[PDB]
């Protein structure tokens, strides 16, 4: 219900035996982030990407 | 009748072969008119994501609720230069097909939004699960079919060749009137040789989300929609589409095959649209059954090999509601399998043993701590399970009839239990199916390793199923849970109409 | 980093919500898709934001 | 609960381990004394058409829906020239059965007529369209099961030996509770060598017709008949009620077979009279439901194979009623094996894959034409189909694993597509399944062979089913389709009451 | 209404696709809360009969219906002067698994007594006949998978070998989905070697009898009881648990495996109380549905072999009141078969084929003179008899091609007939299912012994299983047969509202 | 040239009964026709109703 939640989404890193590892990450949250999703606009600040 | 204890009332009812004369009358059944279905053609295809978009033809069209997609793909295999040769052809004759079901389990997950209020499911473990029931042989052969539809029996594959039974073989050698094998399924060869394979063909999937159903069972469609869309995000790997036989390797072993590619093209989502006829009309705001598929998963370190058993507890997580029905198995880690792709190729889908489980629901600690696996596997059985209790609890012992041997086992399948609700948890008082708000649970449950061969990492999974009711109207996409209040489940006026087995019917 | 003003995405149904599920990619003329591939050393960080419409909007 | 987009009601049900309170009451079951049963010897068989004559005893004895009709017979093959080869036993374990259903197969038409107005259904082609259809496993392993009634699968019999689901085999090689292939079926063998055999047995065949039922549940009997006769007449060809394997037979196309004769001795047929109770007396007059199939039959001169499409056109007719059913299956023709002898034991019973329909009812063109093979499956099944998508459209990639052969490909059974007009098609409005009025339809479609081994020739069906109810009182048989008026029809006050399903199943 | 003979009224039926308004109420289930499970071990046990005694945790806690007791065991067996040599293993790789259901059918009686009043039915002669009768697919594939289950099809293990379909084999040949030969089930082994075995495990057996249910349904959970108690009364011979194949073991008739001796340890039996929630009261006494099957025999000394035919008849009993249904078969030689531990081990269950059969009710004789053997399969399947055609009656014809080799007959199971009494054998009016009292019938009956090469020496079976109510109120439980009065039964006002293919539904 | 079959009339709306009508299956003109010879030979005659 507050006014505003911000969440933090960062991907470690995971190598195949073959060594690769792919840049998604994917999460079931233990506990809802928003009690009522119908009254937020989302959107993102300070995302960041290894190009290297 | 009367003349026992207590006098009974009573009835006598005619036998079939005569009635004769009861009061028949004559039914139309009316439903119209014009039946249809459109090819909407996926826009914008590629390897990493399929996406459809399409908008029912015409106003107050109501639209049916089986729908799936086709996808015509390409696929080459590539030998491996060590362990040759490397004699025979790469595919062989009951050694390997395609995974059941194919492109949902390579799915990471796929959304669609009826009427812009967005619903998606996560089909990639959901599935193997959700799968083994509750289906019978009837539905099974039924609409099921068209997608590579058969379990998976053994452990490991190495043994299984080859049985009558086996998994992954040929047409023939299926017995009359039963569940085909994965080697069916007919897609051209176009070369099969010592160090090339490539093969094409076309595949059929079900869209695997309620509403939407894959039980051969009609109910209403969702009229009055003004845009539905889907998405589909492939899951990185796309090795998992294919299945192997640990055998072929062999000795080494790295298995001869050494690779693979997987290419597709446009492959199109199939809708139908009927419209009703201008006498009957539709009401403006109409209302309908939703459920929910959700999961929750937990990771660990400590492994078994090969029949070492051991205790796993959960991780404490909330859920809005109480849910209609809960499912809670072990199985061998995600984490791992995934590196190293020949594992992820010829490794199988089967869970852990369950020896006894023991939850702790909202207030309450042990639930079912004293019931005998055993125990586990009647409930439900009645639920839907339809494998035999000899899969369940997996481990045969086969004899060898020649001296001097030892006789060997074999492991099938985990135990995949699940506990309707109100029927095998036991809801406290003034509280039911329906009800919000939250609660919390987690299960601390032993299990065991029974695959005779793998160290087997473990995770434990909790699938749930809510139960709500959605309002779709033009243009609204109103959804709830927990619809009933704590007053009305308190003294709601029962019935001696309904009865527990069509409440059985409604899912599905 | 983001430099301003606000830029908002919407939010549609009422799903209380239970997944964070996020993938990048990198794309070249011709235009295909290529999931992109994390460094032995990097870690990949983004950061999110909900607001409340009624602050922002009447 | 009224926590909804529109405030819904609410009940209570009790889970099923408690009710524990509500009404019980005793059901006493009360059934006519005096069952009887009897076997009707054949006034006056022959060996061209025989025929029996039964009259109920009086106006008040109730006789039952399911009649059937057992027959014995012997047989006598003998070697020709010049083939041989000619060795080993004539007959072989697993190459040699009756075609499903033996006397079914080759009558050309049976007559029954009831109370004096006579009702009749052609035999030889329309029993086929019906018999995959309607039944289920637990049904197929029921009545139907004292016919030789396992459905050739393949699209040859060469291919299948040996398969242990091959269509003719021996009972052992047949898996546990299944259903038993045809070459199961007793009859002893009094000699089998080179150049000769004989064998000799009782085959029974359960009329098909209705009224007459063939599916599990009892409807109320034909009561108060007069005087009831049936009389078959048969193909003079009859060398079809046995059916052979092609591998046996060698190269240059000859024949271990040809030719031979049957016999048979006077046959005959069960009835079974039930007689009311004392006090419980049977109306006057009754009412019994009315069914009447139809076939429609188009040949051309063009030819495809062994595996090339083509589109044909049927021919156009005029509808007095819209049908119930229709069923639509083009197969390989009639013109053909009647002529020469071991094509005709030999051929199978299966039908050419359909790769799509396009369909015109009246004033309309271009139902289903965007519609994916794939999509009629499931119609299809939904009526009852019950056969796996990989057989309907039939073809399997059965893969070779020696270096270094091609991989051989099967063809594969058949398809046979069937619509409900209410449910599928959809009639425009004051129009219902029962209305009479002049529809004409005419129904282009493509189709592709698929047995690798022979040219086609190929003629298209359509078989239509209207629905009527017919009268019996003694002695009379009013009977009239559409009952049924357009301002009645329309009318229509329609009951949430009846669920769709129950009225599924009183088929048809 | 309009238009048959007579009008008959019309009502409007909406297409499944589309209701699409109609009263949706949300329904809510609700049973009480903490059902749970208690082991009781069993003091008193022995070789000689097992005993359990259990209090429940009070009044007032509904005892759920479903029971069973698992039960560990070791056997050992020893090599057999002077048939040897007898090279390799002791135990056979398809040849020798558990008999089935075991403990149930070494049970010489089995009592249980509720709350004071004794219940108890026969297993050893009752079960291998009650076993076909109301099982489809998923309902034996269900509960009743814990024991094994797979029936005794073939008229001797001899000829089995090596079959797909064979009764007792690894579960690696067998068809997916479908029930499993009795081999699969798990026998942890010790050691074996020629000249020894040992093996070891834990069995699930389910109590059978009533009202407690072995059945795929379920219904409300007996209650209110203070005491409950289970005596298994075992048979004295106890080495009929394992079952022999005659083929390894020529040709004196001395057998490998003679002889034995198994052991028990300390068996436990689980059953569940569930607790109704407070506010909904359950009243002081409960009135259920109560059944009871007793058996009648005679014995014959005129002895047929190995394929001659006779006639029989029963001798005179005097039943207290018509009786639900019932079960008449012949079935080789029970005295004959317990000499000899060979005999014990190595003989199926099978009943030899029913040629003909007669019967006599009170005061009429010759009820079903002529219905052809086959005509009594007819009904029953529709009592549910489970099995095909052609092995009910079953004699096998499998040919074999060499010059020249006489082609073999095969033994098979033959038809067990049933008959409730209402719906075939014709009833005095004023006489139901329940009203007391008596009544004399005799059977007679012609068989035919179909196996080849024992000569049988026959007795024959007639159960009974009678309908009636049971109270059950805190302090005493009582019950009556003959429930209804003669002058109630007639002029009971008949009801069209309950339909007739519920009946079967009930039990069991 | 003398093996039997069925035929179905096609359907046909009328306004008022017909005081009488008349059925015959006869051979079809189409052939009759095609042909000068064909043409002269043939005579008027129908098919024997056999039901």
């Amino acid at each position: 219900e507050p006014d505003t939640v911000y969440y933090d989404i960062l991907i470690p890193f995971k190598p195949n035996d073959q060594g690769f590892s792919p840049a998604i990450f994917q999460a079931q949250l233990t506990q809802p982030i928003v009690h009522n999703p119908s009254e937020y606009f989302l959107s993102v600040v300070r995302f960041s990407i290894p190009t290297q | 009748m009367s003349n026992s204890a207590i006098p009974l009332n009573v009835v006598a009812v005619q036998e079939p072969r005569l009635e004769l004369n009861n009061e028949r009358t004559w039914v139309v059944v009316k439903g119209g008119q014009q039946v249809t279905y459109y090819p909407f053609p996926s826009t914008s295809f590629s390897s990493n994501q399929f996406n459809f978009i399409c908008n029912p033809p015409s106003a107050q069209t109501v639209l049916d609720r089986l729908v799936f997609i086709q996808v015509p793909y390409d696929i080459t295999f590539t030998a491996n230069p060590s362990h040759a040769g490397i004699t025979e052809n790469l595919l062989q004759p009951g050694r390997d097909a395609f995974r059941a079901f194919p492109i949902s389990s390579i799915t990471n997950t796929l959304n669609a939004t009826i009427n812009g209020f967005p619903v998606n499911i996560e089909l990639a473990q959901i599935i193997h699960a959700l799968s083994r029931y509750h289906t019978p042989l009837k539905v099974k052969n039924g609409w099921m079919s068209m997608q590579p539809s058969f379990e998976d029996n053994y452990q490991s594959y190495r043994d299984a060749d080859g049985a009558n039974n086996n998994p992954l073989g040929v047409f023939t050698s299926a017995a009359g009137l039963s569940e085909l094998p994965r080697g069916s399924y007919t897609m051209n060869v176009v070369t099969n040789t010592t160090t090339t394979a490539r093969i094409t063909g076309v595949l059929y999937e079900q869209v695997f989300l309620p509403p939407f159903l894959w039980d051969g069972e009609q109910a209403g469609g969702l009229a009055n929609l003004t845009s539905l869309t889907f998405n589909w995000v492939l899951n990185n790997n796309l090795a998992r589409i294919w299945s192997h036989s640990d055998i072929t390797n062999d000795v080494s072993g790295n298995s001869t095959i050494g690779s693979m590619n997987i290419s597709f093209q446009q492959p199109s989502m199939y809708l139908g649209f009927v419209t009703p006829r201008l006498n009957i009309p539709i009401p403006p705001r109409i209302t309908y059954p939703y459920f929910k598929l959700s999961r929750y998963t937990t990771q660990f370190q400590n492994t078994l090999a090969p029949n070492a058993s051991s205790t796993f507890k959960s991780n404490v997580v909330q859920l809005d509601s109480i849910p209609r029905k809960l499912y809670l198995f072990v199985k061998q880690s995600d984490n791992v399998i995934y590196q190293n792709l020949n594992n992820q190729i010829t490794t199988p889908d089967v869970f852990l043993q369950i020896n006894n489980l023991n939850l702790t629901w909202n207030n309450q600690q042990g639930i079912l701590s004293g019931a005998s696996s055993q125990n586990l596997y009647d409930f439900s059985v009645q639920n839907g399970y339809n494998k035999t209790w000899s899969e369940f609890n997996g481990v045969t012992q086969q004899f060898n009839g020649v001296s001097g041997q030892p006789t060997k086992v074999i492991g099938l399948e985990g135990g995949i239990v699940c506990l309707e609700l109100g029927k095998d948890v036991g809801l406290r008082d003034d509280e039911a199916e329906g009800v919000i708000g939250n609660f919390n649970l987690q299960v601390q449950m032993t299990v065991t390793n029974t695959n005779q061969y793998v160290t087997v990492t473990p995770d434990m999974y909790i699938v749930a199923v809510y139960d709500g009711t959605l309002v779709i109207s033009n243009t609204s996409a109103m959804a709830s849970i927990g619809v009933a209040s704590k007053e009305e489940v308190l003294n709601a006026r029962i019935t001696h109409g309904v009865s527990y087995n069509e409440l059985q019917r409604i899912y599905g | 980093v983001a430099t301003g003003p606000w830029r908002l995405i919407d939010m549609f149904g009422s799903v209380p919500i239970y997944m964070v599920d996020l993938y990048v990619y990198w794309t070249d003329q011709t235009g295909g898709q290529y999931l992109i591939n994390i460094p032995p050393g990097r870690i990949l960080t983004c950061k999110l934001v909900f607001i409340k419409k009624s602050l922002s909007k009447y």
